[PDB]
């Protein structure tokens, strides 16, 4: 009996089968509902569109995400997303397979509690297990000594791990992920003229970001270069047929990850929460935590990030310490790959939360078994 | 000791206020300027600091022909610029502190000026 | 010619006048810089708020403490806090009064050295003396034979004293005070849902701690009681207007003092460094050092600790010695009270470090005069 | 050398003299050109009428606004409007007076760049300055801590301000204003019969909106009240001589403001943008932003808007927080009044953009001086 590994992220939902090397079906986790007036009597107009279907029919919809900053705000439609991904996407019977769920560190307890309650009392799965994300990232990277930097569309957190021994007093969660990057971008386009207000236009801005924005190496120098118009400009063709040309704000958007004063936040950029998390650990651990900085999650897929990050760290760490960032080319699905690896381990398969244990204990059992 | 320090600080403020207002009144009465009675309310609009400061120095100081709050704050900014030009080093002294009438601070800069000249 | 006694703690600075019975003016020792963009031409805006002013005009500010863990890590603005105390809070001429400063045991020498240098070459005091924080406590309590345990926002001493004869091989220092308790509370508040991140919100968390947190008499019992909901919960009301309801993280925050593993530390709790500091002393002394445990410092004001500490010690010390914990009601200002006493002793005027001695000796005279 | 304060909004152009308490000249910013055939050989028929002149002779003109939604669309005639203001209404050679222009937040940079280029290279003004509107509104209201709801005929934008420190990460700009309300009104009239199509007919519809339309308090109740025909009907007399009678649509035109779904927009009414702009600011600031919501601009001169706004905000603010709406009587001109105050200060004079500086840097100097 195989198991289900659905990395129910806060942006796309990457789900699949325990054991494989790649998720079956991924898709944005947006539940859309029509807003315009419908006048055609003989239609099979569905109530609410969810997934890439909704992502296809935007100009009628109010796209809303159920998950914001990791936590789940609307529990009604998240049920719809799970229903969709179990029937229409994988076409499996949930009553047969154990399910693996992922989460971020420092999340409300009610989150995982109600998640378990919905997974059992509604889908009647045989067993369920929710595992922290940045541990599965190490799993997939095949290490046992790293300081993961998970970040995308939601939260951004480090979890230092020495030898299968996490250091829970040195994880550094931060709410500065791709969604805030997207909003800052669609706020900063207005300087050139193009305004994107609706949610159907927020998707267009996210898409611009995903394929036009890189990370500078030296931000001030790149800014001074872009002043004398040069090869920075790039043209993008909206679904309307018009073209826009963003020259300067191709690195000013993802520079937020390093100067979160651009959005009014006080925290220090990802180049420094990492260093603070390392310094929170023990002396004997820092020397080989500096060496394995696993990066995971989408937002770490900008072009020049595995280099500005490295420079910004070696500018902080002692002069005689070897820094290496481990950024695999599939650093977007690494969480799910680790999930598939873990759920297919001969040792682990006795750690699930079987339905018997839930019925004998209650939803407060995830805090006990996880 | 059920936190009795409140009354001690308030009486300290009173005994400082009496001496300070007597000094500023004796300074106002030399140049033919009307005396004041309230240390903490007759210094809001920041005008009385300006002529007092010019009598302390001996030069001219204009005033903005206004009466709203931003005019008071502009007057106090003038006062602080003048004070800084005489190397009077204040730290937690801002424009809004005077115009809000902050006892702990409104007799902090007076003591600064006193200690600078007298 | 009266003298000044400013217990420049690591949290709130408490200054005053020698001979008196209460500090004239106390205030948190935080220097804030405004971070947002200032657009109003006619304002007389300062550029550095400090003290209760910075504490109030808080939403615009990046609050920062100059003193951390007892030591001074920013001399640029610690000078500002001293300037504030001398000229605005007390309004006195430094060139007229001698100043008495306090410090913690086992502190870097450079700390007191630079403290003296700044107090002479900048404020031109005629005389200055720096005393250890856990002896003025005995002065204030009137004893001469005790084992002081002061703590709050940076340190936790144990200076056992038999008869004006401190035993410097039995002083235990431990950096487990108010600020670490505050950060731990702020970190466990997440699991309920509330998330305080910035410094302007760290202040609110500290204030939640001060007036909601108590120390359990039996932790493993209080925890199991708070499981079945009862009178444990409370309700703080932020300046936002929203209310929060912490029920469990009320004795789990200050339980850190007795189990420092809760924040990831090896060192044993304060209920055991006291016992170790006693056992390092002589046999003919422990038999009455047990009977005088002068608690001092801020963070020893929880509605608990004065009894759970005694309960935890009488389970270590032999069943014959009679244990007693002297917890006076003002066990907070006790250090400054002792300062106002010691500065007004007739037999003390031959202790100050006169300016002549500083000029003829340099700043390294503190080690030989203290 | 008194300066000029000409706030050229989207609709009316209110100009005057820096220092005084009232704009000298007020007139709509339309530029009319004839269309009908002209058959009279002696007439001195000018080329393009502009201003209230072009308003009175609007029977044979094609009225047209250069400014749409704050930004400027046609420059050849905005030049004409400035020329008109300087030479016919005020009659003052600009080569002597400085000039204080006003813009809106989040406007294309090229807008203010070309604006200053025109001001210096066609009028040779000695110095100019472009200041955001929702700051001048606070100036005029004499506050320093408010959240300015400015809205007339082109935009609707909040700018939260605590103490001279604006928060540019929290200004919300909804693009729905008087012109959209007018278009909706003229589109909703035609369900009773009256058809207004030409631009002159649009001016007539605006002259209706300005003096027959109020804001409901409980819109859903006002519907069913005006259902059973009652005192709601009014009778307005077109310039032709005939009369109309709009009963219901006099409170459905400005209810668009609170539900912009009536005109197909997706955004949230002016109450939720105010609440969101408050919630983006810091906890310490929300308390006294909730109390000073300075309304501004024309569109906020509807009769029952100060109370609908307050009810709607109290409905979503915390229960124990005090809400007060600062709606001055002459708020229409509040922006210009604040401009007159600001230019007449004494400290301001070092903020002008001297012509020498423009010759040095060029038009980009505005982005760094403003
Ligand atoms: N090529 C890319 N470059 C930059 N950012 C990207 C790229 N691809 C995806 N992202 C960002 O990653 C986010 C989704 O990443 P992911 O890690 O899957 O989020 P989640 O963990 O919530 O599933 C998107 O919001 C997008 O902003
Ligand atoms: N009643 C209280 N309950 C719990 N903690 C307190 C209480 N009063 C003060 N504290 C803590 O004590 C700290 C201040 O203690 P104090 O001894 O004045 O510091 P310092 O040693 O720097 O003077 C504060 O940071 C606060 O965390
Ligand atoms: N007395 C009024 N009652 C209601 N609405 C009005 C009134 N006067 C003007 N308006 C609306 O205000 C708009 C003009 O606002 P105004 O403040 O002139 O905008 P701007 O900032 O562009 O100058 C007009 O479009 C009109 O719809
Ligand atoms: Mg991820
Ligand atoms: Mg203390
Ligand atoms: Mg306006």
């Amino acid at each position: 009996t195989t198991a289900l590994v659905c990395d129910n992220g806060s942006g796309l939902v990457k789900a699949g089968f325990a054991g494989d090397d790649a998720p079956r079906a991924v898709f944005p986790s947006i539940v859309g509902r029509p807003r315009h007036q419908g006048v055609m009597v003989g239609m099979g107009q569905k109530d609410s569109y969810v997934g890439d279907e909704a992502q296809s029919k935007r100009g009628i919809l109010t796209l809303k995400y159920p998950i914001e900053h990791g936590i789940i705000t609307n529990w009604d439609d998240m049920e719809k997303i799970w229903h969709h991904t179990f029937y229409n996407e994988l076409r499996v019977a949930p009553e047969e397979h154990p399910t693996l769920l992922t989460e971020a560190p420092l999340n409300p307890k009610a989150n995982r509690e109600k998640m378990t309650q919905i997974m059992f009392e509604t889908f009647n799965v045989p067993a369920m297990y929710v595992a922290i994300q940045a541990v599965l990232s190490l799993y997939a990277s095949g290490r046992t000594t790293g300081i993961v930097l998970d970040s995308g569309d939601g939260v951004t957190h480090n979890v230092p791990i020495y030898e299968g021994y996490a250091l829970p007093h040195a994880i550094m969660r931060l709410d500065l992920a791709g969604r805030d990057l997207t909003d800052y971008l669609m706020k900063i386009l207005t300087e050139r003229g193009y305004s994107f207000v609706t949610t159907a236009e927020r998707e267009i801005v996210r898409d611009i970001k995903e394929k036009l924005c890189y990370v500078a190496l030296d931000f001030e120098n790149e800014m001074a270069t872009a002043a004398s118009s040069s090869s920075l400009e790039k043209s993008y063709e909206l679904p309307d047929g018009q073209v826009i040309t963003i020259g300067n704000e191709r690195f000013r958007c993802p520079e937020t990850l390093f100067q979160p004063s651009f959005i009014g936040m006080e925290s220090a950029g990802i180049h420094e929460t990492t260093y603070n998390s390392i310094m929170k650990c023990d002396i004997d651990i820092r020397k080989d935590l500096y060496a394995n900085n696993v990066m995971s999650g989408g937002t770490t897929m900008y072009p020049g990030i595995a280099d500005r990050m490295q420079k910004e760290i070696t500018a902080l760490a002692p002069s005689t310490m070897k820094i290496k960032i481990i950024a695999p080319p599939e650093r977007k699905y690494s969480v799910w790959i680790g999930g598939s690896i873990l759920a297919s381990l001969s040792t682990f398969q006795q750690m699930w939360i079987t339905k018997q244990e839930y019925d004998e204990a209650g939803p407060s059992i995830v805090h006990r078994k996880c | 000791f059920s936190d009795i320090i409140k009354s001690r600080s308030d009486e300290h403020n009173d005994v400082q206020k009496k001496t300070f207002t007597k000094w500023i009144n004796a300074r106002f009465s030399k140049s033919g300027k009307p005396p004041i009675n309230d240390m903490f309310t007759d210094l809001k609009d920041g005008r009385k600091l300006l002529d007092l400061l010019e009598g302390l120095t001996g030069t001219s100081l204009p005033k903005e022909r206004g009466s709203t709050r931003v005019h008071a704050l502009n007057n106090v900014n003038r006062v602080l610029q003048v004070l800084h030009q005489n190397n009077v080093e204040l730290v937690n002294i801002g424009g809004t502190d005077i115009v809000d009438g902050n006892h702990k601070l409104t007799l902090g800069l007076l003591w600064s000026i006193i200690l600078h000249w007298q």
